[PDB]
């Protein structure tokens, strides 16, 4: 019942303002291509993505967040990089959490992921090696459906969020080449029920496109002796699972 | 005496190194080999 | 009856001054005694 | 039972613990739970 | 707390034949209940029975959602063992063996199909004769493509099987029908239509192109239940630390439940 470490590579001679970047960038969510004690900087880096020329959208982003394993970054020694492997089970650690989303949360929900669709304001631009590492967002799992519609019930019209009181307001262009007949096929196989590879897509494409917008919660928040609410850009303690 | 004698299996046992690595994880270590040999007979003799 | 190749240890003795006494001997000579007193007990008991 | 020519007898070996054939608590008679233990007796089905 | 369970073998079998299953070790098998005491015969083939009739393809899919999945991993010289998988939460990942002649990645789904590709290493017995079968360890990705494919002759079969994958073809197989397998098409004439609202007409308002949000949100969850059932749903998942990084078939591997 021991916990897992990854330890990122870093280069030399960095300026002495985005090496204190690194100070200032503790606590986010990091996903992880396989769970290596060797591990250098790159492979958590926006390059060791889906590329097929241009970072991946959100439409396989998504699958990759999924399919890809998760990790919480903590202090950082001036040489290297110190992160909590997660998502095998480790056992009980002080894990806390840096909420990375333009969203509210409070104390006693369910905590989730989510490929950005907004910006990318909070990713770091290391402009002396070209590279860039980024991070995705950090959601309720009450909203994973009620964030992710809300957004494209829009953009299927040209081809305000709700939680804990603050009335709030490209990779998606990719996305509804496979949506917006996967409900008119629907509306087709009603007229013809009332053939044997015709339902050789819909049932397995839907259920490819299923599984995925109906994601499970990975992280929950506690606290024990503190407050009961988590704004934007703290470091709160929570618990895997 | 290999006459008295039908049969023998005497099987032995080898190790299996393990590279000592860095920080932990469960690989579960394999237990043995233990192969099994048999054994076959041949005879010659002579004229005079 | 006496099988071949026991039956061969017992036709004849090549052996002289055997340094393993305990080892062919007694596995041969005590299987095919509890035998050879059957068959002579076996005189014995069919008269009832 | 495929063992029919192998055995010379074998109804003395077969009758001691046959397990049970009807549920034992039920205000009916039941089937056999498949989660059963009683090792009930028959001289029934035996002999037929 | 690992939840064990002790499945203690009699012995009226031969020696012969705890070497014969030695090589089906850590394997999976889905039991109906769960308790720490139990016998051989509550996971043969026999038990997994309906009616005292011969189950088909179909009628054993919605055998495995009830009951629950464990990882055997040690064959103790006396008895056996299992570690409850489905519920708990056990701490040291258990090893599995990937059957099926599908090549695995760092990182995958695995969920249980009754087998397809044209055989398996079921045994028998010859003492208490007691049929054992196993299930497969496939990926979530191609399981959804060969139920579709399956379902597409079972709603022929109350009417009136190749796929491809890793450049290879392997053919299913499918049994007798049930006429109650109504059931087995029951999990999408109820899905089919909670499909479709007042928001759906205007995505036929325009097709000749390529109150609706409630159409956008509503679908969502069905589609991601609509196998849920009609399939059933990964229990695990693959992680290797330092091995080769592919898995091939008739191996060993590493996984980490759910």
């Amino acid at each position: 019942a021991m916990p897992f470490e990854i330890e990122v590579l870093l280069p030399g001679e960095l300026s002495p303002a985005e090496t204190s970047a690194l100070q200032k960038c503790e606590g986010k969510i990091i996903t992880f291509s396989t769970l290596r004690h060797r591990a250098s900087l790159v492979d958590i880096a926006l390059s060791s993505y889906y590329i097929n020329g241009a970072p991946p959208d959100t439409l396989s982003l998504l699958e990759a967040y999924r399919m890809r394993f998760a990790a919480v970054i903590t202090r950082v020694i001036p040489g290297k990089l110190l992160a909590h492997a997660i998502g095998v089970g480790t056992p009980t650690p002080g894990l806390f959490i840096q909420n990375t989303s333009p969203v509210d949360l409070c104390n006693g929900d369910y905590i989730c992921l989510l490929p950005p669709v907004f910006g990318s304001a909070d990713s770091i631009r290391l402009d002396s090696v070209g590279l860039e590492i980024v991070f995705p967002l950090t959601i309720p799992q009450t909203l994973m459906r009620e964030i992710i519609a809300k957004v494209v019930a829009r953009a299927v019209e040209r081809t305000v969020i709700c939680y804990n009181g603050r009335r709030y307001e490209a990779a998606i262009r990719t996305l509804v080449l496979n949506l917006m007949f996967s409900i008119n096929e629907g509306c087709l196989l009603l007229l013809a029920l009332i053939i044997y590879e015709t339902i050789s897509s819909w049932i397995s494409t839907s259920s490819r496109l299923g599984d995925t917008l109906g994601t499970r919660a990975i992280l929950r928040v506690c606290v024990f002796d503190g407050p009961s609410t988590v704004h934007p850009g703290d470091r709160t303690a929570v618990i895997q699972v | 005496e290999l006459a008295y004698v039908r049969d023998g299996v005497i099987q032995f046992e080898v190790q299996q190194p393990m590279i000592a690595r860095d920080g932990p994880h469960p690989v579960d270590q394999p237990v043995h080999n233990y192969m099994v040999k048999r054994i076959h007979k041949r005879s010659l003799s002579a004229a005079f | 009856a006496i099988a071949s190749e026991a039956l061969s240890l017992l036709s004849n003795t090549y052996v002289d001054g055997t340094e393993i006494d305990s080892s062919l001997r007694i596995r041969a000579i005590q299987q095919m005694a509890r035998n050879l007193r059957t068959v002579l007990d076996s005189f014995e008991r069919g008269t009832a | 039972v495929n063992t029919n020519c192998n055995t010379l007898d074998r109804l003395l070996m077969e009758a001691k613990a046959v397990a049970s054939q009807s549920s034992t608590d039920t205000e009916y008679q039941f089937k056999r739970p498949p989660g059963s233990t009683e090792m009930t007796q028959d001289p029934c089905g035996l002999f037929q």
